[PDB]
RNA sequence: GAACUGAAGAGUUUGAUCAUGGCUCAGAUUGAACGCUGGCGGCAGGCCUAACACAUGCAAGUCGAGCGGAUGAAGGGAGCUUGCUCCUGGAUUCAGCGGCGGACGGGUGAGUAAUGCCUAGGAAUCUGCCUGGUAGUGGGGGAUAACGUCCGGAAACGGGCGCUAAUACCGCAUACGUCCUGAGGGAGAAAGUGGGGGAUCUUCGGACCUCACGCUAUCAGAUGAGCCUAGGUCGGAUUAGCUAGUUGGUGGGGUAAAGGCCUACCAAGGCGACGAUCCGUAACUGGUCUGAGAGGAUGAUCAGUCACACUGGAACUGAGACACGGUCCAGACUCCUACGGGAGGCAGCAGUGGGGAAUAUUGGACAAUGGGCGAAAGCCUGAUCCAGCCAUGCCGCGUGUGUGAAGAAGGUCUUCGGAUUGUAAAGCACUUUAAGUUGGGAGGAAGGGCAGUAAGUUAAUACCUUGCUGUUUUGACGUUACCAACAGAAUAAGCACCGGCUAACUUCGUGCCAGCAGCCGCGGUAAUACGAAGGGUGCAAGCGUUAAUCGGAAUUACUGGGCGUAAAGCGCGCGUAGGUGGUUCAGCAAGUUGGAUGUGAAAUCCCCGGGCUCAACCUGGGAACUGCAUCCAAAACUACUGAGCUA
């Protein structure tokens, strides 16, 4: 919580100093804890001076109902690295217009 | 011995069977006023000697048809 | 649990004797017992009916050192019994083992008698009982463990019980420090200023 | 099936079903002969069929294929039909 | 069959037993037709170790009820006293 | 729904997971719930020392 | 001698008052959750949500004294020689046939508004194992699994070819009972094993006698189940008609048994404002919580019944199933695969993911009580008994005791004198509960094996059953409960509140801000209401907040309210169902009253007791269960019947 508060302070100060940014929100679910941190590190500098990427929620394991509706709430793209979605997540995704994609190589995620 | 019931004939249009209405008074569970409830039974009458309005008495026996398990024993009052 | 802390504050708050010290010297010349405890001691501040009921119940509780839940239990059992629950409550509270030991005179205060009971030094019918709630039945012969009869506290408190007013419902043999509890005292024998009707009014609410 | 006893029980049940079906059919056809003889008014043939059918009915009821009240009912009804036909 | 056995009440590490007549295919503490005594393993003081109704026990024995081993021992123990 | 945030300060922002309990705020129209301080993402108030169990504050120690 | 004995109000509409009326508060309860805090023990409780999907272990086997068969020790030894071979026998273990068990015990509450449940009854039925009787258990036949041979397969395993036993199967004889039939007569069963033995005959393989187990027929009893009747069992009329095998009859079929259960004819019936049909919701009860009671709310834990077992059907075997770890068919969803081909069902116990505010260990043992098999040892048992985790609840105990005034130092306030924290601290002297260490130490245990002895068993000191004696042997819990010794005060207080309701008050900051708040309402420069500090008040290993039920609420008023003006008399008549009925006799006994009998499961609540050092907890007896049903008696009132009278 303390780190979140400090990062919020830094982000608010930077946004006030510069202007405004357009954020691409991503929910990211990986299969192993090691892959998650590499993906998060690679998806940091991919932005620009007007558009940035933010990981609104991570996690380890398959795609569930909770992260599906989190992506719905935040208008985020749902990414699964070597993981699948169960019946509930599939139902929620198909009912709404959520787009969720499967990857086995991190560079496909980077290109997308 | 054997327990019986007494009622009044209300329908006899079926063959060898009659419908008898039985009145009872029940105290209301909460308000305590006696109110009239009724039962409609089907009784077996072998020889067709009952008419509408006859005051008759019946007894319980084994089932003789679906919804028919009573047979009458005596006619105590005849319809005018 | 148990109340541990200042014991002259309770007397000042209740405004009466409420025996809580050894009684050696006096009560007045230790706490100037005419002001309520705290900063605003000199104010009189009359109190409502609920306040009076609460003060009476708290006074009784503070004299026997019983907490609220056990007091609820005592009140419920007294009400369940026959014959004027108001005096049945005191009948019940006088039969506690620590109170009995205090009456027999082996302890200076109620807390000291409680520690004598708890620390395995009192036997009721010839076996050790260390529960300071054991309801002593009439005719029981309370005693002291032979390995602990030469403790200075019991002998010191014996004369203090010698000059405090005879209870006249228990007997004690001083050489063997062993006494008999004839019967629970009648309502007249207890101090006829504890108006239990306030307690009954408070709880029946 | 998972436990071996369940498999053994299934095998035995199949064996006894195959054994019992033939006996049931035997009783049924012996009764049917009497019934269709009665429907054809062939009196003497009816007594012949009845005397041929009673022992097998009783035997198979005793073996437990059919219950004895069933056999008694069959015998009584067939005898009544034949007796009414004879007159 | 119909059997006479022990139904366990009491509490942890302190058992108490009811002499019960039951159909054999019931739970140890379930249905019964009649209780005909009790048995107290700890007893002590004014408590009784075991008590039995002789008339009911004899009636149920005469109807073919089959006592358990413990009940079989306890019945003759009670009869001896 | 709409919840009320008690205490002098808070750190709630977008997409913050919170726990809510019952309780109506009389002055605010349409506010029927309260946000529990110090449960999931609220962290409770700081520099509070009296009655600091309704605001999720640890003992100063 | 008892079984109960019990009922509070306050705040808020006004300048003030009385009334009406709503809102709110003070109490008791949770399968609770969250925040802060957290020493011990006893006894209980622990997925309320997704009847969502499930990786991996275990949860149902037993019998060699029913039967073949193959593995066949110890030994008698022999032979050659010290290593081996072989004949004789043979103690163990079981892949297969066969008998019982698997329909119990365990889980869940989806469906179900009545084929369920509760109360009271009755008649047309079945019931393995158990008990008591009665009559028996005679004599033959044909097959088959296992086992050898061939083929196929990634394997699983499958298919074809020959042989063999039984308490497996099928004929024949006989029948105390039983079936049907009309008296006349006809019909229907079985299986043999194990232990001893005097005599008789033998191949002392055996027959024969006896004992034990088992088998057949049937009656009775217990236990369990099936079937029927009457009453009762949530909300809705902004749901009024429903029903053609539908309602009754006859002939026939069918069932263990009554019955439209089924079928062919005949008739046109049956249900419904005393609520049918339809829609929504829901397992029911004993009970639980609240309440002075009457009521209201509600079916966690425990007990009884019902229903279900991935979804939809169906039957077989069986005494019993439409079958929870069985079969077949179809479906949805996972998975294996060598690509040809198969498997699966945690709402059993632990466990996982998921959903959620939220609910635990891949533990130990069959020592005890039960259950299955066995004859008996004995084998199996996630039932059960015990442990692990969690302040989830109830109860109990600790966190010391006495003395101690320079009224210490510090903090706080002040009228600057002092007051308060406060005997509180320090100092002085005591004790060791619980926890810590060490040594002792029950009770849960009945029984099993062996030898002898005494009775009965016959025909017999034999085998066998039972008594007793002697010896031996049994505990997961467990380092048990408990008892004793050792050192030391050492190891162990927090939470809410302080304007009124409501017990508890002053300072300092801030100034319609920041904030508080259950209701009145506080905050705009002296705030007892915000935030802190001193002081105090309630509880206490807990304390508060949130959610929910009842109470207060006489605020749905039967007990126990109202309608001129506060809400509330239809615009007015007539009249149907219904409710109610002037006054005499006489009868009847439905209502009413009294009595007797049966039932109203146990547990729970209440009274008197008994055990755990107390309590919680367990447990004996009683009381109660206010109900229902059947008989007997009475006749004032109501109802019914007959005859009157005139208000
Ligand atoms: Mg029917
Ligand atoms: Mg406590
Ligand atoms: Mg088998
Ligand atoms: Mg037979
Ligand atoms: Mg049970
Ligand atoms: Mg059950
Ligand atoms: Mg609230
Ligand atoms: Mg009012
Ligand atoms: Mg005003
Ligand atoms: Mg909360
Ligand atoms: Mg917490
Ligand atoms: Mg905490
Ligand atoms: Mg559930
Ligand atoms: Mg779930
Ligand atoms: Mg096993
Ligand atoms: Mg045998
Ligand atoms: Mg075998
Ligand atoms: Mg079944
Ligand atoms: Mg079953
Ligand atoms: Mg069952
Ligand atoms: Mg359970
Ligand atoms: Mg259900
Ligand atoms: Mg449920
Ligand atoms: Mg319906
Ligand atoms: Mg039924
Ligand atoms: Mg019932
Ligand atoms: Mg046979
Ligand atoms: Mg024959
Ligand atoms: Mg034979
Ligand atoms: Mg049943
Ligand atoms: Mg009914
Ligand atoms: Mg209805
Ligand atoms: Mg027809
Ligand atoms: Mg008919
Ligand atoms: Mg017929
Ligand atoms: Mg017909
Ligand atoms: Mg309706
Ligand atoms: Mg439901
Ligand atoms: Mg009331
Ligand atoms: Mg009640
Ligand atoms: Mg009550
Ligand atoms: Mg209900
Ligand atoms: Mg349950
Ligand atoms: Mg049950
Ligand atoms: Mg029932
Ligand atoms: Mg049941
Ligand atoms: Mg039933
Ligand atoms: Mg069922
Ligand atoms: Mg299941
Ligand atoms: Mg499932
Ligand atoms: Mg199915
Ligand atoms: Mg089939
Ligand atoms: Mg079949
Ligand atoms: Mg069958
Ligand atoms: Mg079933
Ligand atoms: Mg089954
Ligand atoms: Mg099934
Ligand atoms: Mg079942
Ligand atoms: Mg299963
Ligand atoms: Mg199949
Ligand atoms: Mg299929
Ligand atoms: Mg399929
Ligand atoms: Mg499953
Ligand atoms: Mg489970
Ligand atoms: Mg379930
Ligand atoms: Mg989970
Ligand atoms: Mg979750
Ligand atoms: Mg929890
Ligand atoms: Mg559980
Ligand atoms: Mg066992
Ligand atoms: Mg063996
Ligand atoms: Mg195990
Ligand atoms: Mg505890
Ligand atoms: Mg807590
Ligand atoms: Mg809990
Ligand atoms: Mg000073
Ligand atoms: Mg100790
Ligand atoms: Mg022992
Ligand atoms: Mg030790
Ligand atoms: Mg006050
Ligand atoms: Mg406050
Ligand atoms: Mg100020
Ligand atoms: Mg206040
Ligand atoms: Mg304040
Ligand atoms: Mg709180
Ligand atoms: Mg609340
Ligand atoms: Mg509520
Ligand atoms: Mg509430
Ligand atoms: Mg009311
Ligand atoms: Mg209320
Ligand atoms: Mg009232
Ligand atoms: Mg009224
Ligand atoms: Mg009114
Ligand atoms: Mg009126
Ligand atoms: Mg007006
Ligand atoms: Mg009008
Ligand atoms: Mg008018
Ligand atoms: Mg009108
Ligand atoms: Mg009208
Ligand atoms: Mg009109
Ligand atoms: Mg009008
Ligand atoms: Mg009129
Ligand atoms: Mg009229
Ligand atoms: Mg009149
Ligand atoms: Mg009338
Ligand atoms: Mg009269
Ligand atoms: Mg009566
Ligand atoms: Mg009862
Ligand atoms: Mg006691
Ligand atoms: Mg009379």
């Amino acid at each position: 919580l303390a780190r979140a508060h400090a990062g919020k302070l830094e982000n608010i100060f930077e946004n006030m100093g510069q202007e405004e940014k357009k954020t691409l929100n991503i929910v990211l679910k990986a299969d192993v804890r090691g892959s998650l941190e590499a993906l998060q590190g690679s998806l940091s500098g991919l932005g620009n001076d007007e558009v940035q990427v933010r990981v609104v929620g991570g996690g380890v394991g398959g795609i569930t109902e909770s992260d599906a509706n989190l992506a719905l709430a935040s208008n985020a793209v749902l990414f699964g690295f070597n993981v699948r979605a169960d019946a509930g997540a599939r139902k929620i995704v198909e009912a709404e217009g959520l787009d969720m994609r499967y990857y086995n190589v991190i560079y496909d995620i980077i290109e997308d | 011995t054997v327990r019986t019931l007494t009622g009044r004939v209300v329908s006899d249009k079926m063959d060898k069977t009659v419908t008898v209405l039985i009145e009872r008074r029940v105290k209301h569970p909460i308000y305590g006023k006696y109110v009239k409830r009724s039962t409609k039974l089907h009784a077996h009458d072998e020889s067709n000697q009952c008419r509408i309005g006859d005051l008759v008495t019946i007894r319980e026996t084994r089932p003789l048809a679906k919804t028919k398990a009573w047979t009458l024993v005596d006619i105590v009052e005849r319809a005018v | 649990a148990r109340y541990i802390g200042p014991k002259c504050k309770l007397s000042r708050r209740e405004g009466t004797d409420l025996f809580l010290k050894s009684g050696a010297r006096a009560l007045d010349s230790k706490c100037k017992a005419e002001n309520v405890p705290g900063q605003h001691g000199q104010r009189r501040g009359r109190l409502s009916d609920y306040g009076l009921q609460l003060r009476e119940k708290q006074k009784v509780r503070r004299i026997y050192g019983v907490l609220e839940r056990q007091f609820r239990g005592y009140y419920q059992e007294a009400s369940r019994r026959k014959g004027s629950t108001g005096e049945n409550l005191l009948q019940l509270l006088e039969c506690r083992l620590d109170n009995v030991v205090y009456r027999m005179g082996f302890g200076s205060t109620r807390s000291e008698s409680r520690q004598l009971v708890s620390h395995k030094a009192i036997t009721v019918n010839g076996q050790t009982v260390n529960i300071p709630s054991y309801q002593v039945k009439a005719g029981d012969v309370v005693a002291v463990r032979e390995k602990s009869k030469n403790q200075l506290r019991i002998a010191q408190a014996l004369e203090l019980c010698g000059q405090r007013g005879r209870v006249e419902w228990v007997e004690v043999d001083l050489d063997k420090k062993a006494g008999t509890f004839k019967s629970a005292p009648a309502r007249s024998d207890l101090s006829a200023d504890i108006n239990e009707n306030l307690i009954v009014e408070l709880y029946s609410k | 099936a998972n436990t071996p006893s369940a498999k053994k029980r299934a095998k035995q049940a199949e064996k006894r079903r195959s054994h019992n079906a033939s006996l049931r059919s035997m009783v049924r056809t012996y009764i049917k002969n009497v019934v269709k003889a009665i429907d054809a008014k062939d009196l003497e043939k009816a007594q012949a069929a009845f005397t041929a059918a009673v022992p097998v009915i009783d035997r198979m009821a005793d073996k437990g294929i059919i219950h004895k009240n069933k056999a008694a009912r069959h015998k009584s009804r067939l005898s009544g039909h034949i007796k009414a036909l004879s007159t | 069959m119909v059997t006479i056995r022990l139904a366990r009440g009491g509490s942890k590490k302190r058992p108490f037993y009811h002499l019960t007549v039951t159909n054999s295919r019931n739970a140890r503490d379930g249905r019964f037709v009649e209780r005909i005594g009790f048995f107290n393993p700890v007893a002590t003081g004014g408590e009784v170790r075991l008590s039995v109704d002789q008339e009911r026990a004899t009636y149920w024995l005469g109807q073919g009820a089959q006592p358990s081993e413990r009940v079989a021992q306890l019945l003759k123990d009670a009869a001896k006293a | 729904v709409s919840s009320y945030i008690g205490g002098e300060g808070h750190n709630l922002q977008e997409h913050s997971v919170v726990l809510i309990r019952g309780g109506r705020v009389k002055d605010l129209p349409g506010v029927r719930y309260h946000t529990v301080r110090g449960s999931l993402d609220t962290s409770g108030v700081k520099d509070r020392k009296q009655g600091r169990s309704k605001y999720g504050a640890k003992r100063p120690k």
